[PDB]
């Protein structure tokens, strides 16, 4: 029974962290996309 | 997971900085864009 | 000279559009995966539900309840993935 | 045999330390686990 | 000569505006964090409230009251953070 319970802990603990890490990485990737769209620098040509 | 969670908060903090600066007079130009949008809707009514 | 600066900014704009395309394409890939993931997951609960039906045939209520345990776990994951898929769809349109 | 017997008492002392710390709020989650267990029993009654 | 002094003051003004932008950006970061902090905190009380509902199922009134103890602690923190968030919002507009 300890092994059966231990297996459940390992499986859920492993998978939940991975997906959390994946989505967290996805989150920053989306945020970077929004930041870059605002960070477009072609407006600097006004000096020219 | 705590380490990544802090990074998420950093992105949210960046979003706070990104969102707060977003406000500009350009918002008035969007009203012009929407005003022009009504013209095609008005023309769409003409087609109807 | 403004000529060079204006030209350089134009050149820079060429780079930016490509990156956003990649980000969108990345977004397309992510949404596809969760779609694939959630779809199969919804079925697994049905499969274990069938394992319960075998238990419903004779005796092993434990197996039936066990099957429900997988059912409960899977549906929660589908809801979480369904929530995640919504974020990507919203984010995808934002970038689009 | 006396030497080994002392080691047994050491294990029992370790069990005392292990058992006393075992108590945690997780016990409440077991009630949820048993509560969910009744659902399948209720569903088992539905099958019946 | 006033020409140099006037020019230098103009040059100095270039520095000042950048710093205030940073201060605002810092303010944006701070408000975001408390917003993030308070949002999750409000939910934790609900989570422990659920732990009480398990106690409500059978017996452990202590657990229910214990859950309330976390509930009371969390809501007080949210109010304090809510008060703190108000200060940043007022300060943010002041700098703006």
């Amino acid at each position: 029974r300890n092994l059966a319970a231990l297996e459940a802990k390992i499986s859920e603990a492993k998978t939940k962290k991975n997906m959390l890490q994946a989505r967290a990485k996805a989150a920053k990737a989306n945020a970077e996309l929004q930041q870059t769209l605002g960070g477009l620098g072609t407006s600097s040509a006004t000096s020219a | 997971f705590e380490r990544m969670e802090n990074k998420v908060l950093d992105m949210e903090a960046t979003s706070q900085a990104a969102g707060e600066l977003a406000g500009f007079g350009i918002e008035n130009q969007f009203a012009q864009l929407e005003a022009s949008s009504g013209v095609e809707d008005e023309l769409a009514a003409l087609k109807a | 000279d403004p000529e060079k600066v204006l030209e350089q900014a134009v050149i820079d704009m060429q780079e930016d559009l490509v990156q956003l395309r990649q980000a969108v394409a990345r977004t397309i890939a992510e949404e596809k995966r969760t779609e694939q993931r959630l779809n199969q997951d919804t079925q697994e609960a049905k499969k274990w539900e069938d394992r319960a039906k075998l238990a419903l045939t004779n005796g092993e209520e434990n197996l039936a309840r066990e099957a429900l345990a997988r059912k409960k776990s899977l549906t929660d994951t589908a809801a979480a993935y369904q929530t995640q898929l919504a974020q990507q769809r919203t984010m995808s349109e934002n970038l689009r």
